[PDB]
Formats: C-alpha cells, structure tokens, sequence
C-alpha cells in the first residue's frame, strides 16, 4: 500500500487508531497481521510553495 | 424439625443460586461488572479487553 | 496556570461537544483511559473537571 502522508499523521495509520487521515482516506483494520513501513522524504517530495 | 434434612438440601441449592447472582456483581478486574457499561464507553478491542 | 497552581474549573449543567475536539486534531496527545474519544458524546456525565 503506497501513499505519503505528514510526519504527524504516521501514527494514526495503525490498527485501532482514529485520526482524520484514518477515518477518511487511508484505514486499517485491527485484525490483519502485517508490517507498516514508513521512511522521511522530505528531500524530494517538499519543494517551494 | 423433622424435614430438617429436605430444608438442608433445598438451602444448598438455594444459597449457591445466590452466589451465581451475586458473582455477576463482582467486578474481576474489569472497569465495569455490566457489560453495556463497557460496551457503551469503549471501543470493540478496548472493549474486548 | 503554572503545573504547581494548577487551575480547576467544575463545568456542569450543559451540553459538550467532545467529538468536536477530536475532531479539530490540533492536540499531539489526547489520551482516554476508561473511555474512548469517540462515543464520549453518548455518554453522560455526573461532573467535569477542566
């Protein structure tokens, strides 16, 4: 699963946890075993304005 | 006097029906013996808990 | 208030939006123990403590 997302909003995408980023784009349900991997791209993906 | 031991064995009975009653009432480490109190205040995993 | 001073405010007698707040997400912590964020607005409560 494949988006980017703000540093803050990292840990809402987690099982049982609710946020606006949660509830309304990306959910995750608390029963499924897998690992979520987030890493910083600020170099690339943040540009002026 | 004489149905003594009839009484006996219907205060057994009756003495650990009330018990079962009573159990419902204690707590066992949960937040709440009722289990709409629980249902109402939390969450299905926190809930599950 | 300063954490020693700290100030107490009893609110009571009115309608609180709970799920406002949670909504708003301008708070890094907002931590619930015996009760969850959602379903706040469900329940009543005898007093609050600010």
């Amino acid at each position: 699963d494949s988006f980017v997302i703000r540093g803050d909003e990292v840990r809402q995408i987690a099982p049982g946890q609710t946020g606006k980023i949660a509830d309304y784009n990306y959910k995750l349900p608390d029963d499924f075993t897998g690992c979520v991997i987030a890493w910083n791209s600020n170099n690339l993906d943040s540009k002026v304005g | 006097s004489p149905l003594g031991k009839l009484q006996d064995v219907v205060n057994q009975n009756a003495q650990a029906l009330n018990t079962l009653v009573k159990q419902l009432s204690s707590n066992f480490g949960a937040i709440s013996s009722v289990l709409n109190d629980i249902l109402s205040r939390l969450d299905p995993p926190e809930a599950e808990v | 208030a300063s954490v020693y001073a700290w100030n107490r405010k009893r609110i009571s007698n009115c309608v609180a939006d709970y799920s406002v707040l949670y909504n708003s997400a301008s708070f890094s912590t907002f931590k619930c123990y015996g009760v969850s964020p959602t379903k706040l607005n469900d329940l009543c409560f005898t007093n609050v403590y600010a």
